[PDB]
């Protein structure tokens, strides 16, 4: 569903073997994990805030592990793997 | 194209490198290579959009 | 709230929302802030959405 | 901060030129150059348009950038302006002329040069062709090019190979999806077994063209030469004794010549310049002017690199420990404090000049006026003042 345009028509199925495996680690953002320099600032032994984009602590990860073996379904696509991307 | 997908380098693969018709060169805002460090251990990403900016 | 060392390295990083000990580190700029009450301008109170007025 | 440049003088600038036959495609997407540094780097001569100028590339953005690059050979200098019927312009490449291009005419030094020939066809390859075997610095060019079809091999059946005595052609066995020839006898008595083929003597010259196997074909944009006409009877193996495929000599292939470029020890090498996609695209010289010149001291220089605009002298400060793309440093507050270029790889500590006021006592039995400076010393006011 995410494409506009034909290109494959064998070796189509629909099995359900979709597995939203979620992880068990937290996002730990105390030792630089998540934080991102900024694009051209640089800070030299300085501590100043920053109201820029990091990823909230707490919150397990969602891990997205998409493969094929000669085979695939269209059951990836929409629910459950994509989700709308919104910041 | 509907169904998109991607081979491997290494050994075989299931089907080819076909998930688009590119059969000229489009237009790209940003097409470069870049060669990171593969004997690393991890690899960290960040994707935001501000304004109508990528980053 | 982010460290940076003397060669400009991120060490630690606040996160000023995860609980109310991120709010009072990243309020006074410092890992470690001085003992005293700390009013959290600011706290969650988690309202409802109101919408659509009738007359 | 800069982009990366798209290496256009490193190209141009190659030891390994090509020849007229097989011109390097190189397309550069998403990049940046330099007009004036490349004009200067390159030995140029001459520079030519065709329904553009010069003078319109500073400001306008092109799509793409489409080069092309072939030797010139000493003869054949004089025919390689545009609408000329030359044997370049018919068989070699052909220039358009209904979209804006420039050419541009740059030599290189006879020494580090280092010639490749090789003929960009598919059947003229395949049908036995070896590597060229030409001298040293040997500017090949063709003359006549042919085409043939792709259901049709240059050889026959062994079944009338056998039939003649004498000027008997030879033939052999093609692969599947070919046709064979349409060999008859005319025996007027003159030899013992006078039999004749298609395409006789030579495919340029024949008294029925259409029923020949390969015609003489055009040249066009982006596109090589079809191959050198070759002798259906010239080719073959002799009796039919079915050892090997349909393969000729290389011989036999005809309409091509060679010459060379040494000419007051250098040698020419064609540019077109193809662009499309006027005023719109992303990659485009950027010829412009930028605040990179030769920084110094003792002076607060106006900066406005990294998109910071501020006024500051500069200082020479040793600052090694700064990573491999950090470029600033700011002060804690958030203001900037310094730099550093990425061109010469030096850092340098901005310093805010001089901006005060002077205090001014006067009286009113006076006539003159007392002037201080607060905070200054008397040798930069006199160097920076007046005197
Ligand atoms: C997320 C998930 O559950 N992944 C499975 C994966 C997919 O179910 C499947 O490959 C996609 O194809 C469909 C839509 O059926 O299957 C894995 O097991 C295969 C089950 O078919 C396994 O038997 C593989 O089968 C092959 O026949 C093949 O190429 O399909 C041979 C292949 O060696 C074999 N793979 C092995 C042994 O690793 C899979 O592909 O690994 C199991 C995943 O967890
Ligand atoms: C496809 O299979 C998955 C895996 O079992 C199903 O997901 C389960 O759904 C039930 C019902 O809500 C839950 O109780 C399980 O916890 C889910 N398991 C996992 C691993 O997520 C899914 O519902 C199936 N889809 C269809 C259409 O049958
Ligand atoms: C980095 O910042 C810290 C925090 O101010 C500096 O530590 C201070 O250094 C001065 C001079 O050595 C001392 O008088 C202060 O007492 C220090 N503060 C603390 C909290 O210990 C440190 O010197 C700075 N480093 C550099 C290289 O500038
Ligand atoms: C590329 O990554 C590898 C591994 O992350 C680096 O190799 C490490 O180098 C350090 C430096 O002495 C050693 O202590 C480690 O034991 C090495 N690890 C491995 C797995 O070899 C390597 O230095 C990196 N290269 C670059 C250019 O960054
Ligand atoms: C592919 O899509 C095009 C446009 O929707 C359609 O005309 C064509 O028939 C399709 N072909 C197949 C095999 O589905
Ligand atoms: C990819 O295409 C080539 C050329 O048609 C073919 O030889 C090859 O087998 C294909 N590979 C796969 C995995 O289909
Ligand atoms: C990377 O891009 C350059 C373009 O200049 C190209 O020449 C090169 O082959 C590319 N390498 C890979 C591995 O894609
Ligand atoms: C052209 O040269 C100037 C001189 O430093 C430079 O600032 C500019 O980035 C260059 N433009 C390119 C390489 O496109
Ligand atoms: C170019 O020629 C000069 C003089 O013959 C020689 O010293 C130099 O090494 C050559 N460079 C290359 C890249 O061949
Ligand atoms: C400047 O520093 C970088 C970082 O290591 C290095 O790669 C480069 O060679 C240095 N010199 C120049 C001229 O960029
Ligand atoms: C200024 O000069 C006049 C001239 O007569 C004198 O009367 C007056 O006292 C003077 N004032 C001062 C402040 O010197």
């Amino acid at each position: 569903v995410i494409g506009d345009f034909n290109c494959t028509n064998f070796a189509i199925n629909d099995l359900n073997t979709t597995i939203p495996r979620i992880s068990e680690y937290v996002v730990d953002v105390s030792y630089g994990l998540g934080t991102y320099y900024i694009l051209d600032r640089v800070y030299l032994n300085t501590t100043i805030l920053f109201t820029g984009y990091f990823p909230k602590s707490g919150a397990n990860f969602r891990d997205l592990s998409l493969k094929g073996t000669t085979k695939l379904s269209t059951l990836w696509y929409q629910k459950p793997f994509l989700s709308d991307f919104n910041n | 194209c509907e169904y998109p997908h991607t081979i491997c380098k290494s050994i075989g693969s299931s089907r080819n490198e076909s998930w688009h018709f590119d059969k000229s060169e489009p237009l790209c805002l940003f097409k470069k290579n870049f060669t990171y460090n593969v004997s690393t251990d991890w690899l960290y990403f960040h994707f935001y959009q501000e304004r109508g900016t990528f980053y | 709230l982010l460290k940076f060392d003397d060669r400009g390295v991120i060490t630690n990083a606040v996160d000023c929302s995860s609980s109310f000990f991120s709010e009072i580190q990243c309020k006074t700029k410092s890992l470690l802030p001085n003992t005293g009450v700390y009013d959290l301008s600011g706290f969650t109170v988690k309202p409802v959405a109101t919408v659509h007025r009738r007359i | 901060p800069d982009l990366p440049d798209c290496d256009i003088d490193k190209w141009l600038n190659n030891f390994n030129v090509p020849s007229p036959l097989n011109w390097e495609r190189k397309i550069f997407s998403n990049c940046n150059f330099n007009l004036s540094t490349l004009l200067r780097l390159v030995h140029t001569d001459s520079f030519s348009c065709n329904n553009f100028d010069e003078s319109k590339i500073y400001g306008s953005c092109f799509k793409s950038i489409v080069l092309d690059k072939f030797a010139i050979p000493n003869s054949r200098r004089s025919d390689l302006q545009l609408g000329s019927s030359g044997f370049l312009q018919s068989s070699n490449y052909k220039i358009d002329t209904t979209s804006s291009s420039c050419q541009l005419y740059y030599s290189l030094p006879a020494i580090n040069v280092t010639i490749n020939n090789y003929n960009p066809s598919s059947w003229n390859r395949r049908y036995g062709f070896n590597n060229f075997n030409l001298s040293s610095h040997s500017v090949v060019y063709s003359r006549y090019c042919f085409s043939v079809n792709n259901t049709f091999c240059p050889c026959a059946k062994p079944s009338f190979a056998s039939s003649c005595k004498s000027h008997k052609p030879p033939s052999a066995s093609c692969p599947i999806g070919t046709n064979y020839r349409s060999c008859e006898s005319t025996t007027v008595l003159d030899h013992t077994d006078w039999c004749r083929c298609s395409c006789l003597p030579d495919p340029i010259t024949a008294y029925d063209p259409r029923s020949c196997s390969q015609k003489k074909s055009l040249v066009g944009v982006g596109e090589h030469c079809a191959g050198f006409g070759v002798d259906e009877e010239k080719c073959g193996v002799l009796d039919g004794s079915y050892n090997v495929s349909c393969l000729c000599s290389t011989d036999a292939f005809l309409g091509w010549s060679y010459d060379t470029c040494v000419s007051n020890n250098r040698c020419n090498i064609f540019s077109n310049f193809i662009l499309n996609g006027i005023n719109s695209g992303t990659t485009c010289s950027n010829d412009l002017l930028q605040p990179n010149t030769e920084v110094f001291t003792d002076v607060c220089v106006d900066y406005d690199l990294y998109g910071i605009t501020g006024q500051g002298i500069f200082k020479e400060v040793s600052a090694v420990y700064y990573n491999s793309w950090q470029n600033l440093l700011y002060d804690f507050n958030g203001n900037i404090i310094g730099f550093k270029d990425f061109v010469t790889n030096k850092t340098y500590n901005i310093f805010p000049c001089y901006a005060g006021r002077v205090s001014a006592a006067f009286h009113q039995n006076a006539s003159s006026l007392a002037l201080l400076y607060r905070n200054l010393k008397c040798s930069y006011v006199l160097n920076n003042i007046s005197l």
